[PDB]
């Protein structure tokens, strides 16, 4: 057993970075995937302020799905009050969520595609150079996350940190234009996604079949159950969520416990491995010391006592039995939900009364009563916990999808190379100010 | 001429400022392709450290009570000729300021503040999020000022002066500074722009004069930002079309 | 391409009045503004444009995204008070989805488009669909206590009663749809102007595309700037397509040399209140945006 | 030794800040009688004009748009040695900050500044109300400054020094003080006192830490004044007993 | 009057414990705070005093107005997270009408009373209404997470069934109503401490009127200090009536020498702390509540 | 007409005189009037003050509840409230819709009488103008708002 640690990460949101005991081999033994991004603390400020405020500040928790912390977290103040929205607000909801999925999932085909190879070469995706097939490939995720993010502006007021939603329903519905035009992007946005898709699951497939890779000079062999874990999954939806005002919730709060990371990371260690050859500036230092319980920044959430998988591959999984495992896997997973996304957006404008109202006539204030609501956010489960007493937030709690996967990826790591670690980390699709937030 | 060197710092920050850079599209694959190397970005490539940079993007704030941030924040004024502040947390705080500690799993995480507080800054990028179109004119700009001939070394110089003197005016964004610096100064004229740039819809104008929801707004700085009464610069805005004109020749394929 | 120290930029100046007689029945003067629009719309120059539409109160406008010629003909006539024309600038580009946006209002929200269009400070996409700006010449502007004021006290009318405002030739005027007019002094009105005014130092609307106004041309008839290669080629095919009558602006009276009159005695008088902020105190100042 | 000369100035304020000093009782008129004398105040006397002042207690803000006004605040200046913003309305603006015009019969009455913005000002006693004590205290320690030996001038100079800071930190108050320069600084230790001196029960405590209802705050400023981390003169106030003991001695009968 | 410059200002020190053979059973150490108190209850030199009573969650202290002396010893024992203390001292003496106020608290909650004696920045009525301040020592304190994360993730106890709580002789100690006792080593602790504690320069609540402790004096017995002249009429008065075992702190084990040990290292680190914040940036440093 | 900064609320399309005097008319028909009537009437409202005061205290129950179980937030409806103050009728007017000020209207009792005042100062030496003016006890910061 020897202690090497990689930090930061990259090619993920945010700060954090990998403690891993390997053995003479060279392979992870047990290993930690823990955050270090600083706590700002949002379900502690939240308490005193208005309802109204709380789901702004924590759209402003990560910038690369607000959607997801704007709705889950309206969505639990509208379930603590007792609030019914129109059906025309929800309908603008279901088009901002999917339009959102699709620009996140694609963003993370530009993180991930470095490790990958162009499919039969020993050539590696680089997206930067000016050379093809890599310079169409990044045309058609531009005009992707172009397209998303443009019908999110439309039927959400704002891309990033979307303005449009509000406590009993939207400020706006949109004109007869703006749905034409949300129709029109999403018919160009399907040809590219299913275009996309069977490209990056070519790619997928191509990387099942390889023996090895290459990291910073080296081969570095492929295992075979490589990101393999016995944590199982949690979803509870394949598109958009539940809350506790639905007449059959799908995710049950009493199966779940967050704990510190105390009970789930490694006490302190010394790291004794060091290279600094790891591309690009090497490893921590030789002597350096480590304590993932308390370097951790994040809770540990469980579901029945012990950690879960959400994501992409929780949701194939939940839904239709998905029944392929690990790092490849959740790759997969990721792809194949991206027509989902234009075929809602597209059977939601076809619905969609651009008369309606978009604002409940009541608002309640709220008594103190528990409500919830998950959003299944691009990485997974998202669930906004709230009591709403006078317009006033008295009790917040956020049970973000990466915080979720933090414990779980790290027994993932468990028989790789410690060098293709982070490979087992980013089919995750780690967003770490969201799961610290 | 050689490209300018461009970092990407990530301090305490939701990393949709670097969304908005990327939401640029061809003219962000443009800049990279003639005017700039990235020479560092933990979110798109894996250079672990800061190395040295001509122009460094931060985004966020920096939490006093993490050793290794207020180093990344020190090191980067160390290493880089120009600053940014890049995004609202990064210029004025923004949703940092409510932060005040107790939570899982660092409950002594408590203080943030604004770069510019620990460290000397040159250029202001406000928004939340900041608009795509104000992150790359800053980065043309800077390629001009730094390898351009020198008539476009003083028209970038001009173009970048407010946001420069917006960096020197404090690191405290509010829906109050249209108020303290506008309307109790004699100078709101109503034209409404402060309530079309809010991104929570905290403003709203009654009988031609602004009003406040203090307590929708998250502090962003961005309604005075965009006050054509904070700063009104004329000799670059009513050269309009002709600094048009250059920004978009600086992308043509 | 001119270059007036107090008319601005421009290419060429014309006097001019709509053909369109619909349009003309309650246009305040030539009905440049509002045809200049209609007619952006029909030709899909805009897909929508800002205009003062009718209030909740009489003679209190209101901002709309207008985007059918009968939305706007209905913002004909000028409101003597505030309108907050860019409230609704960034609007236009969410929920109305439109990708051609145009905005009339007075040279101070020209300004603000301006402005938007260089240093977009949470202006996200608006830079690039602002498609189309007609500008109003503007004195002075009043809130609605003081326009309430001018014309319930000084001009004793009921604001019920007012067909049209105009302040001209030295006398605020008010016409009733009964058939009576009223006059105030303009020495009278000097308490109820807003503030803000004082300190603006642009008369013709210098920053629009296109701008129009009333002094320099007979009642009935427009005063118009052609400014940017926008302005051109609009106002191009529209009189090429004849929605317009034109005289040059030399061969009419008052003309240019009244108008270059008016637009020096703002500059001067407003340049001299910026000066004075600079010591308005005992050791302080006042803040100066165009420092 | 002579009673120095005190003036009472009334700009766009309250006269809560007068009510405050004369709710001092028997205290006011012993310094009336022994300490100074009131040459100007238009509420309590009938000089028409400001005279000259040694001490010139100053309330409310100033209005831009009133001649009159700007010009009373201006003579201040010119006829007084130490000016005194009496008061959150002349310290900070207060609910002035708020007014925007529109309303009968001078619409145009619409800019408010605090005094500081338009002059020099020497001392700030902020609150709204204004605790009688300070304003007493702080009438004593200028008489002692002004006519007393080596030893007391030295005293009253060194009590009247923070409220000197904060007429040097700036002319803005607000509940988001206790943000940015206590919480965001590493410097707020959950005490409450900032909760007890709010006015307007704008401020609680959650989990020790603070809670501002910023659109209940009136924005006087008064908060950051009492918080025992904005300034801490440990010279003076461990010294607590002896001072209170000299100003009980100053107006004894 | 001796003047220590670690252990303040104080005319003598001596170590005590209360006669009230109920008031001990559940004080924390000898009882002092409780005693004195209660006994300034009913002498009359308060009329009211505010505590760390009893609140919503375990072991989460909530300050309020006591004014009976069953009310006071509610508050007995020691809670190891802030009660914002000062929260009620202007409402003591509007709604409760009180004239004589008294106040417990930490090192930091004494200064607050004392600037506001001093300073009253809208805390009018409260300078001359403050009759009796009773000062603990505090090294230093935590928020309720920090409470919760220690007691029940490293001491591994449930804090519905912990009797007490005590930091001493470098370990942090949980003792529950079953009998069982837990201990942490206070470096596992010190990233649980409230981070404006780091710049407090005071250990034995300088600025209180009486101070007292547990370090200097056997379990079950209080290091106090006098210091102030209400401080001794009333600490006087009370030894006179029977309420205080005595003993000279200098026949005492640890005693004063302990004491001053500790109080020096809480200085001097925090001293550091504050001066590293002048050059805590680059060209930049952060605000000291002492210049 | 131009420098005064103040409303003229009227009654029945007349300026009123408000205050102690105002009241003591209305309520017990007292009948002298002017400006040393005004002092008088001033005067004779110390006692009721206190016996009012003692009444209330010997009612209050401190034990008793103090706020409203449920606060509505309003539909836009107007409302108004009259207080006595101590120089007159003091009338705030509003309409609050969803928790907020959407109309509001303050009609103070020295605004009521700076029309009234300025009629009775007819027939006074102009030295003892300021006598005349003084019976009002004016608020002049109050009349404006
Ligand atoms: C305060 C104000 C001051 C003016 N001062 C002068 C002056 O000093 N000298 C001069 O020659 N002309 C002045 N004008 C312009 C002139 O009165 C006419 O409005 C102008 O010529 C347009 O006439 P039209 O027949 O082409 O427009 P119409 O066809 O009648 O259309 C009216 C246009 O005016 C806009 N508009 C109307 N009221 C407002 C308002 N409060 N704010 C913003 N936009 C509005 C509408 O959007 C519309 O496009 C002023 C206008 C305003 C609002
Ligand atoms: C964070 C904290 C840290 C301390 N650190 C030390 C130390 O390092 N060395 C040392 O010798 N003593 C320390 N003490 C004091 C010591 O623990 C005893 O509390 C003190 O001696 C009083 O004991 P007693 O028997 O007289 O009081 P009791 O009769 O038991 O009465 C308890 C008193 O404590 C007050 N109190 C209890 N908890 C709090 C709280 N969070 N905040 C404010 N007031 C409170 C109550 O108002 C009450 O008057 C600390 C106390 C606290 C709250
Ligand atoms: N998907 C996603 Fe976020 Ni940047 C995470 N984890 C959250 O809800
Ligand atoms: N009495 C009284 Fe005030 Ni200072 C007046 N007028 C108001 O309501
Ligand atoms: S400014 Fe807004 S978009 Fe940028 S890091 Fe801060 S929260 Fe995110
Ligand atoms: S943007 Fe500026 S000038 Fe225009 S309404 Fe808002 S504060 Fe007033
Ligand atoms: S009002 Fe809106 S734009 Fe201005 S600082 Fe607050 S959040 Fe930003
Ligand atoms: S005078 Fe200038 S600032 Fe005032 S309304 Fe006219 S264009 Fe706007
Ligand atoms: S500070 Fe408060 S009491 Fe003093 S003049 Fe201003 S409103 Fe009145
Ligand atoms: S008064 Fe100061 S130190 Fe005490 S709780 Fe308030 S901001 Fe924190
Ligand atoms: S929170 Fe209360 S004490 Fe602080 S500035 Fe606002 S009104 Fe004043
Ligand atoms: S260490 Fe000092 S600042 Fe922190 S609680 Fe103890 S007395 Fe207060
Ligand atoms: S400082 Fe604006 S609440
Ligand atoms: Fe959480
Ligand atoms: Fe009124
Ligand atoms: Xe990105
Ligand atoms: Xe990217
Ligand atoms: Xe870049
Ligand atoms: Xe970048
Ligand atoms: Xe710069
Ligand atoms: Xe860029
Ligand atoms: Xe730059
Ligand atoms: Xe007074
Ligand atoms: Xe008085
Ligand atoms: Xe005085
Ligand atoms: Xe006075
Ligand atoms: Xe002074
Ligand atoms: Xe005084
Ligand atoms: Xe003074």
């Amino acid at each position: 057993t020897k202690v090497v640690e990689i930090s930061p990460t990259t090619r993920l949101e945010g700060h954090s970075k990998l403690t891993l005991k390997v053995n003479d081999q060279g392979i992870v033994e047990r290993g930690d995937w823990l955050s270090i991004t600083p706590v700002r603390g949002i379900e502690k400020l939240a308490i005193g302020k208005t309802m109204e405020q709380v789901p702004k500040i924590a759209s402003r928790v990560c910038g690369i799905c607000p959607i997801a912390h704007t709705l889950a977290s309206t969505e639990a103040m509208e379930a603590s009050i007792g609030c019914e929205i129109p059906t025309d607000a929800k309908l603008l909801r279901i088009i901002l969520h999917a339009a959102n999925r699709i620009h996140s999932h694609a963003l993370h085909n530009i993180l991930i595609l470095p490790d990958f190879y162009i499919p039969g070469t020993e050539k590696k995706f680089n997206l930067f150079a000016n050379e093809q097939p890599a310079r169409s490939v990044m045309a058609r995720i531009v005009r992707i996350r172009e397209i998303a993010q443009t019908i999110a502006a439309i039927a959400g007021g704002e891309a990033i940190h979307p303005s449009n939603p509000r406590i009993g329903g939207m400020y706006h519905n949109v004109s007869p234009r703006a749905k034409q035009k949300m129709a029109d992007l999403a018919k160009e946005c399907l040809v590219l996604v299913h275009e996309q898709m069977e490209f990056m699951l070519d790619v997928i497939r191509n990387m099942q079949n390889r023996e090895f890779v290459e990291v910073g000079g080296k081969q570095i062999p492929l295992p075979k159950k490589l990101g393999y874990h016995n944590q199982g999954v949690m979803a509870t939806a394949p598109m958009y969520g539940s809350s506790s005002l639905d007449d059959n919730p799908t995710w049950d709060f009493t199966r779940w416990k967050e704990t510190r990371p105390w009970d789930w990371y490694m006490g302190e260690v010394t790291i004794d491995l060091e290279d600094p050859s790891y591309p690009i500036g090497g490893t921590t230092k030789v002597g350096t010391k480590a304590n993932p319980q308390m370097e951790s920044c994040t809770g540990v959430p469980t579901y029945d006592g012990q950690p879960v998988e959400v994501g992409p591959r929780a949701r194939l999984a939940t839904f239709k039995n998905f029944d392929e495992k690990g790092t490849f896997a959740q790759h997969i997973a990721r792809q194949m939900e991206y027509p989902d996304c234009c075929y809602t957006i597209l059977n939601c404008l076809d619905n969609l009364n651009t008369s309606g109202k978009v604002l409940a006539d009541h608002i309640p204030q709220g008594d103190g009563s528990m409500g919830w609501a998950a959003n299944e956010a691009p990485r997974g489960s998202n669930i906004h916990l709230a009591r709403v007493k006078d317009g006033k937030v008295r009790w917040y709690d956020m049970l973000v999808p990466t915080t979720w996967n933090f414990p779980t990826c790290s027994r993932a790591l468990t028989g790789a190379p410690w060098q293709i670690a982070e490979m087992v980390v980013r089919a995750y699709d780690p967003c770490v100010s969201c799961a610290t937030h | 001429t050689n490209k300018i060197k461009i970092g990407h710092v990530h301090m305490s920050g939701c990393t949709g400022c670097l969304v908005s850079l990327a939401d640029n599209n061809l003219g962000l694959i443009k800049i990279l392709d003639d005017y700039a190397d990235l020479v560092y970005c933990l979110t798109l490539a894996d250079v672990r450290h800061i190395p040295e940079m001509d122009v460094a993007l931060v985004e966020g704030s920096v939490c006093l009570q993490d050793h290794e941030s207020v180093e990344d924040i020190k090191e980067t004024r160390k290493k880089s000729k120009i600053v940014v502040a890049l995004g609202s947390c990064a210029c004025y705080g923004n949703i940092t300021r409510f932060s005040r500690g107790g939570q899982h799993n660092q409950p002594q995480h408590e203080s943030y503040l604004p770069i510019g507080d620990l460290i000397d800054v040159d250029v202001y990028i406000p928004g939340c999020p900041p608009s795509p179109e104000l992150i790359r004119n800053v980065a043309v700009m800077a390629y001009l000022l730094l390898e351009g001939n020198e008539e476009q070394k003083e028209l970038a110089g001009k173009y970048l002066k407010p946001l420069m003197d917006l960096a020197k005016r404090g690191t405290s964004g509010c829906f109050c500074d249209l108020m303290y610096d506008v309307i109790n100064q004699g100078l709101c004229m109503g034209c409404g722009t402060c309530a079309a740039s809010c991104p929570v819809h905290a403003i709203t104008l009654e009988f031609g004069k602004p009003q406040g929801e203090r307590d929708l707004c998250i502090k962003c700085g961005s309604c005075y930002g965009a006050c054509p009464r904070s700063f009104f610069n004329l000799d670059v805005i009513s050269e309009f079309e002709n600094i048009s004109e250059i920004i978009a020749k600086a992308l043509k394929d | 391409m001119i270059e007036d120290p107090y008319l601005g930029k421009y290419v060429t100046c014309v006097s001019a009045r709509s053909t369109d007689k619909e349009i003309l029945k309650k246009a305040q003067d030539g009905g440049i503004a509002t045809a200049l629009m209609v007619y952006a719309l029909e030709e899909g120059f805009i897909d929508g444009t800002i205009v003062a539409g009718e209030g909740d109160k009489p003679w209190q406008p209101k901002p709309v995204v207008a985007m059918t010629r009968e939305d706007i003909l209905k913002a004909r006539g000028t409101r003597y008070n505030i309108s907050p024309q860019i409230s609704w600038l960034k609007e236009a580009t969410r929920s109305f989805g439109l990708d051609k946006v145009g905005v009339t209002g007075v040279c101070c929200q020209m300004q603000a488009v301006r402005k938007a269009q260089l240093y977009p400070i949470n202006m996200r996409d608006v830079p690039g669909k602002v498609a189309f700006t007609v500008g109003l010449f503007c004195m002075e502007n009043f809130s609605y206590k003081s326009l309430q004021s001018i014309v319930e006290d000084h001009a004793n009318q009921s604001l019920g009663s007012v067909k049209k405002m105009e302040i001209t030739k030295g006398k605020f005027w008010v016409y009733t749809e009964r058939g009576n007019v009223a006059t105030v002094p303009l020495k009278a009105t000097h308490k109820y102007e807003q503030p803000g005014c004082h300190v603006c130092l642009d008369y013709v609307s210098n920053l629009a595309d296109i701008s129009t106004g009333s002094v320099g041309s007979p009642d009935g008839w427009s005063t118009v700037f052609i400014r940017t290669k926008v302005g051109n080629e609009i106002w191009s095919k529209a009189v090429a397509d004849g929605m317009f009558e034109t005289k040059p602006i030399e061969e009419v009276k008052p003309g240019l040399d009244l108008l270059r009159k008016l637009a020096k005695e703002k500059i001067d008088k407003n340049q001299k209140t910026v000066e004075e902020r600079k010591t308005f105190g005992i050791n302080k100042g006042l803040r100066n945006p165009y420092a």
